[PDB]
């Protein structure tokens, strides 16, 4: 090369390889965690918010962003199939830490009431449908249709256990409204919230079904933006002026 | 705290609070105590703040360094928002309950929609013990006790530790099988091909059939446990019941009255004075003992001989006076000095920093015998400046 | 106290004298 | 010669994060009972210190950064020997993971540390604790070490001279585009890390051996 | 409103720099920081306090209040009127400071725009 | 100016002195605005904000 | 039981809850009407309040 | 809605001037103004007056009543109830300058998205 030797080659290249995924990996998570943060906020801070119809919308449909433009990267450029994954785990980390060294660490709210969303699930299915057909639209379609569909159930088994009732002063409570009610925030007004409430115009029983589908379609337009952001992003322009 | 830097103008016009007490100062971690009081919602309600028709009471607190076990307003328990309608009174509790040894400044507060947070009087309450004995309980409709503290937290993690660590074994996975700067120039060069194809593929076909068997497998299991669930309850609650006793803004026979005409307030800092018109409304022979404006406290030594249990802070022992028992029936124009170094460091003297130069507030008057009448006093007020 | 121009200037300057 | 060195990324990284660590601490112990009420005297010796103290501090840390790297720039660069060029871009990548970790600090852990703080007063000041490490240090800090490797590259590389690189461009002054309340990112590292690697492919025609 | 002041940074900011970038950033944050106080001189003398009625007034709601506009009710507005998340005190400088922020966006898209009104293409068709 | 820029590189245009007298410009500037401002606080040195 | 072209009225009494929920805008805004499948018989005319 | 009409105007104004342009502007401002007459002989048999029950409707409004659909009360519409800004008289008129006017943007737009759906282009990856 301008090596020395083949053990210097390989040893250049095997390190390297490690210094670019841990960049990578902390640089995505940044940007991820301040956008999904600022937007998906909220839902994703607190239990209490975690409903049947506004969180698993904005959610999976603000949270395929970063998926996309990290697939539009890592599969264009490597034919690495874990894009998706690779934002997801940050976000989740990212978060994590967080809410573990922050939110409780600090601040003492207990872990019931500040857990994230649970996305990993959905990103699998988001980077394999993209590995076993090497499509971008066919993964924008259907990829992106099973990331929305996904969410809730990946979601249930974290978030059941809050869904029991209880009564408290002759009225029904959730323990996810309780523990909200118990552990004062003090700028968190029930009313703030953005939860389902009810509407004249829902017929069933279909709330969960009917907003996972809606998410699933809405991501596919998100997911079809954002590749291409993934793609501007991944640049190697030179611009001669400033 | 805090609301010393709210302007004076919307902490004056729009909760006045009142009979603001704290039952216990001083707790171990899981003894309750209740903060309790009343608020009249003032008649001018200012632009700047939506309607309080929606609204939400709180312990205003630095975390949960006390646990809210229930709390009532309206005359109704209040997890959820509430409507308080303008020129009423309303009676409001919280209970609370030891969490973190300390001593904190724990304050009535409610919150308005389009509003932001109003903050009543506060007290400090000390809490000793140990964070790790606190508990809650909880009772579960199927007859089975939680303890919140501690509740649901491993079945959390159970889920999502497994699923960030398989997360991360499918990263390692394909970075370590055909890596970055190899893949890089394999792409680069030629075609991948060299990079992906089946058995890369298969390998994927199995990961997401697994997958998608453990999310199955995870959610019919957790319909065993947990068979019947709710979804969150939300949404504002019935009217509430205004204070009717007995009293008390606007409300019986017996009335007093008290239309603003005119005040200075120097600047800076320390004074009030006010035009106030009078009329009793009552049958009994009535003297002013007390102005009370944004939580704070001005009483007339001449009626409050000695002398409330109430924060600091706060409380201040100088809005005189001249003492003379407005009589039953008559209707007369009296000239009130509030003066105390409160008024300054509660920062209601940054009047004059704001778009509404403007007190509000109420007046408490009170008959030889004990009873309590209340008025509404608010309006226009000039500031004179050095 | 002043682990605000204390921690910072070492971060800053072990940082310089390693160039 | 090695053409891998990494001694400079280990010190920057303990640097950084030890650094990170002392202030978690740090406000874990005064966040409490220093930081609750920003009219106390207790606010001005234990947080107010911190952000008069530490803009200054950046503000020189980031003008004699560039500076230096400037004034130390390679006048000669087009002249650089390919091994030497594997060996400046080895550097950069250094830089980048350094970068990589002031970007975690400063948009993971310290901005969502403010929405936990967000429920725990109702704030005196715009200055609030949370914000004094967010907004003042955490985000400075990186958008410092972020110009520095941008000048870095335009000071060694050739390639990274003559140009400015779009992608690396978005990377330094994106963050001067930080605002909150009250899609446009940086992940042009994307860009970046490409044409590092455009470069390394280069600096080899026998490679049959990857 | 008086402008030459922050016009006057803008240009200089540019001279200094032969960079819109660095302009884009600082020259627009001074822009936005002096618009406030090159206002001040020809402003304050109306924000002297007048008593009306029982009611205070500034010179300048009074001058609104005299001199009869047919379209002009006081609520069409659009002027500070009060919030309960505002603490200090700190009105202006906040102001000031996002103006800075946003004008910085503004002032990339705007510099593009004049990039491409700048434009010297030919069509041929119509 | 158009021809220089369009020809060769400007620099024939502008480089200091003229970045100077820009630089002094500037300072005289902020020197104006300072004083006026500090001026018309000696006059007025109580104000209110518009009542709304 | 009608033919074509003969009349009926349906007609009523409603109370509006007093505890309106918040998911439902307020009923100062409203239309009454006869469900019913499309136009199989034709409003000739309705009223509410008191009032056409 | 009866349209064939301004349809027309549109299609010659392209025909006489091999312009799009001029086509966008004056084309498609007739396109406006023409709306509203090529309408008003269906139309205008349903805005004969009735009174029913004390009460002025038109056939319009009394076929919208008569012939119940169940999802359409009264209210959901989105037509003219009034404004104190109107003066005169100009209801239809100003209508029809407005549509005319925004449809030229419209059509500008439109064109483009015209051309770009007429692409011949193949893209090699998907
Ligand atoms: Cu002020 Cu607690
Ligand atoms: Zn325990
Ligand atoms: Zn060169
Ligand atoms: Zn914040």
């Amino acid at each position: 090369g301008p090596f020395n030797s083949v053990a210097e080659a390989a040893g250049c290249v095997a390190t390297t390889d490690w210094m670019l995924l841990v960049l990578l990996f902390f640089a995505v998570l940044g940007g991820y965690h301040v956008h999904f943060m600022l937007t998906a906020g909220d839902w994703d801070f607190w239990v209490d918010w975690k409903d049947r119809r506004m969180w698993p919308t904005v959610l999976p449909i603000l949270g395929v962003t970063f998926c996309a433009a990290s697939q539009a990267f890592w599969w264009v450029n490597f034919r690495l199939p874990f894009g998706a994954v690779f934002a997801v785990l940050g976000l989740m980390i990212g978060e994590w830490i967080n809410r573990y060294v922050n939110f409780w660490g600090w601040t003492y709210f207990p872990i019931s009431l500040v857990f994230p969303s649970a996305m990993i699930v959905p990103a699998i299915w988001l980077d394999v449908i993209l590995l076993l057909s090497g499509s971008y639209v066919i993964t924008a379609v259907v990829g992106s249709l099973g990331w929305g569909l996904l969410f809730y159930p990946n979601n249930w088994p974290a978030i059941a256990a809050f869904h029991q009732a209880t009564e408290q002063h002759g009225q029904l409570m959730t323990l996810a409204d309780l523990i909200g009610l118990h552990f004062v925030r003090t700028s968190m007004p029930e009313y703030i919230r953005m939860v389902e409430r009810g509407t004249l115009r829902t017929f069933g029983k279909d709330v969960v079904p009917v907003a996972a589908f809606f998410s699933g379609f809405v991501s596919m337009m998100v997911y079809f933006l954002w590749w291409f952001m993934g793609r501007w992003y991944s640049t190697t322009k030179r611009i001669e002026q400033i | 705290h805090g609301e010393k830097s709210q302007q004076a103008f919307l902490r004056m016009r729009t909760l006045n609070w009142y009979d603001v007490q704290w039952s216990k100062t001083t707790v171990n971690v899981n003894e309750e105590m209740i903060l309790s009081g009343k608020v009249h919602v003032f008649s001018a309600w200012p632009q700047a703040v939506a309607n309080p028709r929606v609204s939400f009471l709180n312990a205003g607190e630095p975390g949960p360094v006390l646990v809210r076990t229930a709390q009532f307003i309206g005359e109704q328990f209040a997890p959820r928002s509430v409507s308080l309608e303008i020129g009423k009174d309303y009676a409001f509790s919280i209970n609370l309950r030891g969490r973190r040894a300390g001593r904190w400044h724990v304050h009535a507060q409610i919150n308005v929609e389009g509003g932001g947070p109003i903050i009543g009087p506060g007290q400090w309450i000390e809490i000793k013990g140990d964070m790790k004995d606190f508990t809650d309980p909880v009772t579960l409709l199927d007859g089975s006790t939680v303890d919140l503290e501690n509740y649901g937290i491993s079945r959390i993690y159970a889920w999502h530790l497994p699923w960030l660590a398989v997360g991360a074994a499918w990263i390692l996975f394909w970075f370590i099988r055909k890596g970055i700067i190899a893949s890089y120039v394999r792409v680069a060069e030629g075609r991948p091909d060299d990079v992906i194809g089946d058995d890369d593929r298969r390998i994927g076909a199995i990961v997401l059939a697994l997958t998608i068997l453990a999310t199955i497998v995870g959610y019919a299991v957790t319909n065993s446990t947990f068979p019947r669930t709710i979804p969150l309850q939300a949404g504002l609650q019935k009217p509430l019941t205004p204070i009717e006793t007995e009293g008390t803004v606007g409300v019986g026979k017996e009335q007093v009255t008290t239309e603003l005409n005119g005040g200075v307030y120097k600047v800076p800092g320390r004074e009030l004075t006010i035009n106030v018109k009078v009329k009793n409304g009552t049958s009994q022979p009535v003297r002013l003992g007390e102005y009370t404006a944004a939580g704070l406290r001005f009483l007339n030594p001449t009626v409050f001989t000695q002398k409330p249990d109430f924060p600091d802070y706060l409380l201040a022992d100088r809005g005189l006076s001249n003492d003379d028992v407005i009589a039953p029936g008559e209707s007369k124009e009296i000239v009130v000095k509030i003066q105390d170094a409160r008024w300054d460091i509660e920062r209601l003297s940054d009047l004059a920093y704001d778009t509404d130069s403007q007190v509000g507030g109420l007046l408490f008057f009170f008959t030889p015998d004990g009873k309590r009448f209340a008025a509404e006093i608010g309006g226009p007020v000039i500031p004179k400046f050095v | 106290a002043a682990a605000a121009a204390a921690a910072a200037a070492a971060a800053a300057a072990a940082a310089a004298a390693a160039a | 010669e090695s053409v891998v060195d990494l001694r400079g990324m280990w010190i920057g990284l303990a640097v950084l994060n030890v650094f990170y660590l002392i202030v978690r601490i740090y406000e874990q112990v005064f966040g409490w009972r220093a930081g609750l009420d920003s009219f106390a005297p207790e606010f001005q010796t234990y947080w107010m210190s911190i952000l008069w103290t530490e803009i200054p501090l950046e503000l020189v840390s980031g003008l004699g950064l560039a500076g230096y790297l400037w004034k130390t720039r390679d006048r000669n660069v087009d002249a650089v020997a390919p091994r030497e060029e594997m060996r400046r871009l080895v550097v950069l990548v250094q830089w980048l993971v350094v970068y990589g970790i002031a970007i975690y600090w400063g948009a993971s852990f310290f901005t969502e540390q403010d929405g936990a703080w967000h429920m725990t007063v109702i704030r005196d000041t715009d200055f609030t604790p949370s914000h004094i490490i967010e907004f003042y240090m955490s985000y400075p800090i990186y958008s410092v070490i972020a110009v520095g490797a941008f000048f870095y590259a335009k000071t060694r590389i050739p390639y990274f001279a003559h140009g400015y690189s779009l992608a690396f461009l978005i990377v330094a002054i994106g963050p001067f585009m930080i605002i909150p309340n009250v899609g446009w990112m940086a992940l042009g590292v994307f860009g970046v890390v490409l044409q590092i690697l455009g470069r390394i492919h280069a600096l080899i025609g026998k490679e049959g051996v990857a």
